[PDB]
């Protein structure tokens, strides 16, 4: 069989998430599915450490799936580091693992249910190349992603038919204290009708509160920023432009019991077909005492099948970092009123959103 | 013309050539790759480069 | 930076300089000022390399300030320092 | 009150002289030192600095070097599991620049520059020496890529940038053929960005390819001068060394300072909170972690045992200085000095590869052309 | 002579709370001279707008 753990954190409709598993036709693939589910509150990573521990030391389990309810990135790295020590893949699908990190260890396997930074960078072009806007500017702050953001978009400008230029690339430092004068010098510069903002959930704050003293805020102007930003789009600090637009995942129409179904399903489909060809069902030494004398087998036979994964037509593939090749992106507008509401969605190279024209 | 004066460009700034014609035949212009909305040149230009 | 001063000489169809109009005593529309030292006589130049200069700093964005050479003229090595426009 | 300072610190023969430490920062709202030894294993680290936070609700943890020589793995947990509670970690030994970046190690700070950091070193001894066109060696993992990215965007104030750069795969063991690509190359100057196994593959690879005879320059880092490398690294090398980055005793005295400083700073603040009773009962962000953090990187040390002691934007260290080795007669001797701002030739001389004193060009134009013509028929 | 006018922009000072609506429209201004004709006082406040 294949051991798998589903682990659901906080409030969630867990009598859903058993239901999937039965109704998971892998007949023909014959993946004979074990799901052993603990429910648990988040309490300390300690608790996750023992968790996983234990049950890999108890049913042998080849997989994981995570689901959370925090939006702390904190869980990512712990699973991350998990992974490498345990040898085991682990599926941040929703929640504080589901948010991707920058780099990821070479020696751990764990996969994410997100978008790359360089991922959303190349869907602001897709959205603002419809409407002919070809004039941009982008601002970026000290976050560690910045030169990640600039370059993909800059990489995409060198040769490309349409008339695509960039103004203005600054970057700004707002580590330095009594920053209010540098910052305004810098943002006073602004004058192409469409600004590229990259920092984060509180650097946007600043930034816009001393834009608006600039005053790039008005109709003709438009931000674009990605998910990172936003963050929870319930929240907002009363300095968003009416008009911000965003891209994040597809959260509205994905549920946990669906994000845990195509959970089961890429770890399933996976580890069916390395023992149809390679034939060796990943049993690591179940104590983590003195893991390192344990290296002697290996598990990266089935990491290379979650790389390249298909259910019920979509490709539910993986890069090497853990993001999605083609994940489920959704554009946000904010409305008169200091809402997030949804205009369009991006899959597979075609974008396609439910406004047309634009105001 | 050209390799008459390439010659004389050989001689007066010491330099050795090995000439080659286009393998592709062309001048040299930007086109359209394979739906890949990037371009990219040809002949000479795209030799050069 | 932008700013940068511009030698001219005149030449009958590239540079050709006119005297500043004695009604509003400032130079023509399409036709440029250009200073000239005989203490700075100002003169209003226009021509095919003048028009070229209006259509360059339109794209290149940049502002000049042309001047007539006096020193010479477009330019000679004498004593092996040049004079003029060079 | 009792603030704790207890480090996940290896050699336990270090924590003798490391308690002495905290002894005198009490006088240099109390200081109790729990330093727990760091064992082999690294899952039960993860377990194991919840219960040092249970049993003393540390403020600031650090972490040194295990008997292990990997260094790559070790540090993770104490940063991974302290940055739950953003509680910030010590890298006393680390010298990676994973460690770096604030969106995997939230709250992290460092008393040795990571690998990366020679990066800068390069370009004011390649501006010393003149030269412009240099090829990149760099590795294929995140450590090289930081050296490479730092080495493209510092050679960005003066607009320009390397001639070629060339990414190989770490462990790698044919390497001739991608190396062969840039003997053809018009610059000599070779910039090595590989670990300390990986160093000597190109090594050997460059020795019966006849690039480390006379007219090549090799500039590389503390790995490719250590180990296994340096037993078939070729003469000549001019290499970085950190004067006393392996001291942890060194790097253990002024450590403590740092935050022993910081303490009395903590105790005139706002909205001040205990650090988490227990790890299994706390899942609060504690925010008085990123306080702590913030003010610690705007705080300088006057003075220490390795100099003073001040972080960079990202936590790393600043003004560091480097010990320039030269690979003579299978020895490494001392040829420049490193003032954090330039560097400072010593009196001896630079033995360069293939025995050259006088020090080489570093760039040979390839005066042989390679011309393309289309028929037309005049010309 | 070559004369040529950009804008002629009316801004409106009795407004309560339009500084945010003041900064708009003169961001359009792009000449090298902009004639402001207005009470020494309110050229304080139309000054440090423009800044």
């Amino acid at each position: 069989s294949i051991g798998i753990a589903v682990i659901l954190v906080g409030t969630s409709d867990e009598v859903a998430i058993k239901d999937a598993h039965e109704k998971d036709d892998f007949h023909h693939l014959s993946v004979v599915p074990r799901v052993e589910l603990v429910a648990m509150n988040e309490t300390d990573p300690k608790s996750i450490i023992t968790r996983i521990c234990d049950l890999m030391s108890d049913r042998k389990i080849q997989g994981v799936v995570f689901a959370d309810d925090t939006d702390q990135e904190a869980i990512a790295q712990i699973l991350d580091f998990i992974s490498a020590q345990t040898l085991t893949p682990i599926l941040g699908i929703h929640g504080g693992s589901s948010m991707i990190m920058a780099d990821k260890d070479e020696s751990s396997m764990f996969f994410q249910f997100g978008p790359s930074i360089e991922q959303q960078a190349s869907v602001m072009l897709n959205i603002m190349e419809e409407y002919d806007w070809y004039i941009f500017s982008i601002v970026t702050t000290y976050f560690p992603g910045y030169q990640d953001f600039v370059n993909k978009i800059r990489s995409t400008i060198e040769n490309s038919f349409v008339g695509w230029e960039l103004e203005e690339v600054l970057l700004l430092d707002m580590s330095l204290d009594d920053g209010d004068s540098k910052i305004q010098n810098q943002l006073k510069k602004l004058q192409s009708p469409i600004i590229l903002l990259y920092c984060t959930k509180e650097e946007a704050t600043y930034i816009f509160e001393v834009a608006n003293s600039v005053g790039l805020t008005g109709y003709g102007y438009t931000w674009i920023v990605p998910s990172l930003v936003a963050g929870d789009t319930d929240t907002v600090p009363a300095e968003f432009p009416t008009g911000l637009i965003s891209v994040s995942y597809d959260e509205w129409d994905y549920g946990l019991p669906a994000r845990v179904r195509d959970g089961i399903a890429i770890i399933t489909t996976a580890a069916s077909d390395m023992l149809s060809e390679h034939s060796f069902i990943p049993e690591p030494k179940s104590s983590c005492y003195n893991t390192h004398e344990k290296r002697i087998y290996q598990s990266n036979m089935l990491n290379r099948y979650l790389i390249n994964v298909t259910f019920e037509g979509r490709n539910l593939s993986f890069s090497e970092d853990g993001y999605q090749m083609h994940p489920k992106l959704v554009i946000i507008l904010l409305n008169k009123e200091r809402k997030w509401e949804r205009v369009g969605k991006w899959k597979d190279k075609s974008l396609q959103m439910k406004y047309y024209v634009w105001p | 013309f050209c390799i008459d004066l390439l010659i004389k460009l050989a001689r007066t700034m010491n330099f050795t050539y090995e000439v080659h014609l286009v393998a592709d035949g062309k001048f040299g212009t930007q086109e359209r790759v394979n739906n890949s909305n990037k371009k990219e040149w040809n002949g000479m230009m795209g030799e050069l480069l | 930076d932008d700013h940068l001063s511009i030698v001219t000489l005149e030449e009958a169809p590239f540079v050709i300089v006119e005297s500043v109009d004695p009604l509003s005593g400032t130079c023509m529309r399409n036709t440029v000022p250009c200073q000239k030292r005989i203490g700075y006589i100002k003169k209003c130049c226009k021509g095919f390399c003048i028009d070229i200069l209006k259509k360059i700093s339109k794209s290149v964005k940049f502002t000049y300030d042309l001047y007539l050479v006096t020193n010479g003229k477009h330019g000679k090595k004498i004593n092996g320092t040049w004079n003029g426009m060079i | 009150k009792i603030v704790n300072i207890g480090a996940v610190l290896s050699t336990r023969k270090h924590e003798q002289m490391f308690r002495e430490a905290v002894n005198q920062a009490n006088k240099r709202i109390q200081l109790n030192a729990t330093s727990v030894t760091h064992k082999p294993n690294a899952i039960q680290m993860a377990l194991s600095v919840c219960e040092d936070l249970i049993s003393s609700q540390v403020y600031a943890i650090l972490v040194s070097h295990p008997p292990t020589p990997n260094d790559h793995f070790t540090p993770t947990p104490v940063s991974y599991t302290a940055g739950f509670y953003r509680i910030p970690v010590l890298g006393l030994t680390t010298r990676m620049s994973i460690y770096s970046d604030k969106s995997i190690h939230l709250s992290f700070l460092r008393t040795v520059p990571p690998y990366s950091h020679q990066s800068s070193v390069w370009f004011e001894m390649m501006r010393v020496y003149s030269w412009n066109h240099i090829i990149l060696l760099v590795s294929d993992d995140h450590e090289g890529r930081a050296a490479q990215k730092r080495l493209e965007t510092l050679l960005e104030e003066r607009e320009s940038k390397a001639e070629k750069v060339l990414q190989f795969d770490p462990g790698t063991k044919n390497v001739t053929a991608l190396l062969m690509e840039a003997k053809e190359l018009e610059a000599r100057v070779i910039i090595l960005s590989a670990s300390e196994d990986d160093a000597a593959t190109v090594y050997r690879a460059a020795a019966m390819l006849n690039m480390t005879g006379s007219g090549y320059v090799w500039l590389v880092g503390e790995r490719e001068i250590s180990g296994n490398a340096l037993r078939y690294a070729p003469d000549g090398i001019l290499g970085l060394q950190l004067i006393n980055g392996k001291n942890e005793s060194a790097h253990i005295s002024d450590a403590v300072g740092v935050v022993a400083q910081a303490v009395h700073e903590l105790l005139e603040k706002e909205n001040i909170t205990d650090p988490p009773r227990g790890c299994v009962g706390n899942t609060n962000i504690w925010k008085t972690g990123p306080l702590f953090k913030r003010v610690l990187m705007s705080s300088k040390y006057a003075d220490g045992v390795t100099g003073r002691v001040e972080f960079n934007e990202d936590g790393d260290r600043k003004f560091a200085n480097y010990s320039i080795m030269n690979l003579q007669n299978r020895k490494l001797v001392q040829v420049g000095i490193y003032n954090g701002t330039h560097v400072i030739p010593n009196d001896r001389k630079i033995i360069w590869p293939g025995g050259e004193t006088e020090k080489p060009r570093g760039y040979q134009m390839s005066t042989r052309l390679k011309i393309v013509t289309i028929h037309q028929e005049p010309f």
